[PDB]
RNA sequence: AAACUCCAGUUGACACAAAAUAGACUACGAAAGUGGCUUUAACAUAUCUGAACACACAAUAGCUAAGACCCAAACUGGGAUUAGAUACCCCACUAUGCUUAGCCCUAAACCUCAACAGUUAAAUCAACAAAACUGCUCGCCAGAACACUACGAGCCACAGCUUAAAACUCAAAGGACCUGGCGGUGCUUCAUAUCCCUCUAGAGGAGCCUGUUCUGUAAUCGAUAAACCCCGAUCAACCUCACCACCUCUUGCUCAGCCUAUAUACCGCCAUCUUCAGCAAACCCUGAUGAAGGCUACAAAGUAAGCGCAAGUACCCACGUAAAGACGUUAGGUCAAGGUGUAGCCCAUGAGGUGGCAAGAAAUGGGCUACAUUUUCUACCCCAGAAAACUACGAUAGCCCUUAUGAAACUUAAGGGUCGAAGGUGGAUUUAGC
């Protein structure tokens, strides 16, 4: 730093509002235009038949 | 009758006095803007409103006072060039009073659309007619698909459940159009158990319409007060006097947000800061107040000075 | 940020507060507790056990009265934070922590180990904890929840404590361990076009091309987070075609037919991790023969066929690129490639004919061409001359005409004429390449 020379010494806020408020008012303004559960069984307790083969 | 919201300290936060300018760019009812006009006989004040209505009340007002108070008609990001016009670009005005929120005339005739409680067309709009094109709430509502119409519920309302309350108006405007504000409320009401009509309560744990929240999401949507807000502070320090006082008054939170950092300079998401917080406090006017003024509970007032 | 500025630093004077180091010690006492110094008094029992209530005790907090008040500190106030913050963070200060005299009698009052006596041989032993038991005695317990509750009773306790149920309700509640998942989970080492920075050219802005969404329409379907979106299509003017409207046929091109439902019945062919290296039959052994586990190279229980990787082969090498890439994961994709289980239609959910739809208010993905001077036009294919901002650069768009293909072309493609627009190198973000 000591060595280095220094030389001669002398856009929407709709963002910030979180939504595109501007999009959607042309879109609602565009739509303006044209206007005018189930059970499970338990693992352990599911049936088999292979002793009855 | 609606009693002007925290008078007493909006005058004594201002000082109005003799040989200075004011603006105020909500004139609505006109309450504040004549309690300001009582104090100090000499004072010189400038209106402005977005109801065509409300810029009526001031003109017929204007009788009581002929030069004291003028009257003016636009929004907030209009109000530069309509003051522009005017010349007074440098402004030097000593305070701005930016009141928020929806008048108590707006909301307290129901044809304004503005109650949910009462039936009138589902307008909601700050404006009379001035742009017959402008979208209302009725539009808003037809038009936009879940994923948009929620965004508006779930940010400016605060609503939680915004899937819910969007897809309920999605397939209730399907059968029919949604064109009144009962319409809506049932709409709204119908997302969630008979139980749920009014489960829901106030900050003062006073039970509320469950839809009181929407309405107020497509208010803020409808009349753009978020954006508008920050152009019209913006506004407001450019015209505004060095050393000259403003006080706003954030009936909730969520605009007292894009106030709050305005003020302090902070992102709305260094510089050395440009404000004097004389009062810093946001509190909501007394509690005796309160009960005799439900409507103005959550007014948050946020004084500052320029810098 | 608020707060103080009768503040801060040095030196001296200075308590009814608290007791570094020793203490890496493991002592004392019935427990509670006890860790600065000194002195006084003083730590029951020459069998053992023996109480919610008798007797006497009992941290912290709390109550009553009078004091002390350095510091800490519920509450409270103030300053931030936040969607809210009557929290966490910062400042101030009180009850209180201390002394005295009375109460209150509660702790995860817990080595979560009742006292006393004895044993180390059996079986070591559900598990974990803390090796396993024997004798003897007192206390205590008998599914969960209701319930540290109700009532009764006693108590200096009065929002209190001790003792302590029932009704309704359920088929569990619970202890210990193992696996998986997850952790705003720790540590170490990593990623090589790779997670971040670094390098190059891009996308995100403009117009156009094209897909998708949405809307529209009488008018398909499927794909649709990575792993959909110039995707099935190496391709829709008719046909293709499966769609809509109208008309027509009934043993029907078929020893019929169905692009009808179900990809959550499937075969077939694939995506994905995979830019992985593991999977795994048959045995063997450990854990008391529990769920489980099985490596040490100066090796300590693993051996392992087969599959994958690898090798080999293809392309220009042994390099690189292809190709390959198991098991398994996402009931991933596809019944509309074809086939097919199940269910359904059979004068119709089948077959034929005629005409017609497929647009854009918009949004968005990908691509093309641009914004120009490393450029534009011409000659040339690298020693040239001109152009160069409102007649420049820039449309592959719009409009008009001709041609090609076809039976059919405002439509599809090519060419010409006319026209000369946005665009002036693109925010957050994001893609690819060794
Ligand atoms: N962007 C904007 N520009 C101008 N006026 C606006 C506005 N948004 C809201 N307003 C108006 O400002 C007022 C705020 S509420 C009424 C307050 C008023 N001081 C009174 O007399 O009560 C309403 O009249 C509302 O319509
Ligand atoms: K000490
Ligand atoms: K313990
Ligand atoms: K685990
Ligand atoms: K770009
Ligand atoms: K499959
Ligand atoms: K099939
Ligand atoms: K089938
Ligand atoms: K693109
Ligand atoms: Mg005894
Ligand atoms: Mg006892
Ligand atoms: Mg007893
Ligand atoms: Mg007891
Ligand atoms: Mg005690
Ligand atoms: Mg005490
Ligand atoms: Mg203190
Ligand atoms: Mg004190
Ligand atoms: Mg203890
Ligand atoms: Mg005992
Ligand atoms: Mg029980
Ligand atoms: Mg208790
Ligand atoms: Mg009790
Ligand atoms: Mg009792
Ligand atoms: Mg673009
Ligand atoms: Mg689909
Ligand atoms: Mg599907
Ligand atoms: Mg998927
Ligand atoms: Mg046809
Ligand atoms: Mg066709
Ligand atoms: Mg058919
Ligand atoms: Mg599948
Ligand atoms: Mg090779
Ligand atoms: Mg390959
Ligand atoms: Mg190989
Ligand atoms: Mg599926
Ligand atoms: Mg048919
Ligand atoms: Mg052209
Ligand atoms: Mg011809
Ligand atoms: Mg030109």
């Amino acid at each position: 730093l000591a060595v280095a020379d220094f030389g001669p010494r002398d856009t929407t806020s709709s963002s910030l509002c979180g939504i595109d408020h501007e999009a959607l008012n042309k879109q609602i303004m565009e739509y303006k235009r044209r206007k005018d559960g189930r059970k499970r069984a338990k693992p352990r307790l599911e049936q088999d038949s292979s002793l009855k083969s | 009758l609606h009693i002007p919201v925290m008078v007493d300290e909006v005058v004594h936060c201002l000082s109005p006095q003799k040989g200075q300018i004011f603006l105020d760019m909500t004139f609505g009812s006109g309450g504040h803007t004549k309690a300001i006009l009582q104090k100090e006989s000499d004072i010189v004040l400038y209106a402005l409103d977005r109801d065509p209505t409300a810029y009526a009340l001031a003109e017929h007002l204007s009788e009581l006072y002929p030069k004291q108070i003028r009257a003016m008609l636009g929004q907030f990001s209009q109000a530069e060039a309509l003051l522009m016009k005017a010349g007074v670009q440098p402004g030097t005005f000593d305070g701005v009073l930016m009141d928020l929120g929806c008048s108590s005339m707006q909301l307290d005739t129901p044809e304004r659309g503005f109650s949910l409680r009462k039936d009138g067309p589902l307008d909601m709009r700050m404006d009379g007619g001035r742009y017959p094109d402008m979208p209302t709430a009725a539009d808003v509502v037809n038009a936009l698909d879940q994923q948009a119409l929620a965004s508006i519920l779930r940010t400016y309302g605060e609503e939680k459940h915004a899937k819910k309350i969007a897809s309920a108006i999605v397939q209730a405007r399907s059968i029919y159009p949604i064109t009144r504000t009962q319409q809506l409320a049932s709409i709204v009401a119908g997302a969630f158990p008979p139980s749920a009509i009014y489960t829901r309560k106030d900050l003062l744990q006073r039970s509320t319409h469950i839809a009181t929240k929407t309405f107020q999401a497509l208010r803020i949507f409808v009349n753009n007060e978020l954006n508008e807000l920050y152009t019209g502070l913006k506004t407001a320090q450019k015209f505004l006097r060095p050393g000259g006082r403003l006080v706003a008054l954030s009936f909730h939170s969520l605009e007292d947000r894009i106030v709050k950092r305005f003020l302090l300079g902070i992102s709305m998401t260094r510089a050395p800061l440009m404000w004097e917080l004389i009062h810093k406090k946001v509190l909501s006017p007394q509690d005796q107040d309160v009960q005799d003024n439900p409507r103005g509970r959550s007014a948050k007032l946020r004084a500052a000075i320029k810098l």
